[PDB]
């Protein structure tokens, strides 16, 4: 059924759990105590580049899917890309990372080669949240409570300008 | 006593498509990627770790269309296969 | 007739260490990460996939000395699992 | 037995290839047609920075592997970032690509954040070839032999001056 918690998420049963359960698998904590934390930050209204119609349907299905398993979930919107690295590091601030054993962050905006688009962005001024940045907030030295736990990094945006096809004959 | 720690590890990222190239969002029905990724982990979350899952992803744009993009795996220092046991 | 084709897939590199550290070589023994993919692909080419070998690798790195470096998988796009088959 | 042409490689048998054989595994050729490809690049003597001493072990300890793997191996030494270029198009280049099922590319030298140090490397005269360059000369527009084929890349160098080390307590 779809009316629990995990939503339209298919269930792992017991037997498959074991069935999968080697040495070479992430610990899970307790579902009982544990406190797992996701981020979504989604810029959908700009300045200066065009309204990113649809976003809100990203938002919604992005959210209930990380609930679905097992996160409590930030939503930031139309954020600069300061106001981004700010968010990041209160993020990796945060009490619940130590009785957590795994995290998520979502980025959903514009983008070119060099990263994501701020909502000041620009040709004449950019403002871009590089991925090495989000790396640097999130590593060991940054956020030592997420230590030795999967850190996902979900990036919906366009990296270039390219079709990213090329044609063949048969 | 201190002990020593990699600065970097049990990283996966998953961008929406290949560097130089565009990513495709639909104006009712959301961004294509994003929706992909939804389906996905809600079908192997059960059954599949994330780079499994996020491989299936992949597979699932390899016939290019008028739209097209290729989703992809950087900077990945997971040591263990991370299952999200859904229900658990 | 012509058709489209994704300009980049089916990728996989492996490097080292992670972006802005170090990577160590033995003066005699070699490189760190070479000797130990080479142990690795020798003897889980036959039973694992290059991902889950490449993973392998990674988790042997885990512990650090005072010669320390994690390796990372990046710019992904591989859409099936790749299986040597050794022998075949 | 190590005397074989597999060497030290452990044999996957034929009831553990049938146990595998899935819709999700990348084709294998025929073993006795196919004409598989590698090509390892060493930089070992540098005009300005230190001799990699223990690079032969590294040479020698690649190349056996992929003989044994099923690759025909290239070995090219103490290149530019220009000579590096010049071999990988040459590579691309190569028929035996189109009757071939894969490749490795094996990179090994001095490395800074931006890529692998050429031989006449120094920091005020730059000799770098960038990882983002192996991955175009490599594509299915510049390399469509290779197209829906796997290609493994391996790098060995320094990515930057860091220890890669943080300190924690118990």
């Amino acid at each position: 059924t779809s009316s629990g918690s995990e939503g339209n998420v298919k269930l792992c049963s017991l037997e498959e759990a074991q069935r999968i359960w080697s040495a070479e698998i992430y610990p899970i904590m307790d579902k009982s105590s544990r406190t797992r934390l996701a981020l979504i930050i989604c810029n959908e209204e700009f300045d200066s580049i065009p309204r990113r119609t649809g976003a809100e349907v990203d938002i919604t299905g992005m959210t209930m899917l990380l609930q679905n398993l097992g996160y409590s979930v930030d939503v930031k919107k139309n954020l600069t890309a300061s106001d981004m690295t700010t968010e990041l590091e209160a993020f990796a601030h945060r009490p619940e990372h130590k009785t957590s054993d795994s995290t998520f962050l979502v980025f959903m905006s514009h983008g070119i080669r060099e990263g994501i688009c701020g909502k000041k962005h620009s040709e004449q001024v950019p403002d871009i949240l590089q991925l090495n940045a989000i790396f640097n907030m999130l590593n060991t030295k940054n956020c030592p409570s997420l230590k030795d736990k999967p850190k996902v990094i979900i990036i919906q945006a366009c990296r270039g300008d390219s079709p990213g096809v090329v044609w063949f004959k048969d | 006593a201190i002990k020593k720690a990699h600065i970097e590890k049990d990283f996966i990222a998953f961008c929406s498509s290949t560097p130089d190239n565009v990513s495709w969002r639909h104006p009712t029905m959301g961004s294509v990627f994003i929706g992909r990724l939804i389906e996905h982990m809600q079908e192997y979350a059960c059954s599949c770790d994330v780079e499994e899952i996020f491989r299936k992803v992949r597979f699932s744009f390899e016939q290019p269309d008028g739209r097209a993009q290729m989703p992809a795996t950087e900077r990945v220092t997971l040591t263990r296969c991370f299952y999200l046991f859904p229900g658990h």
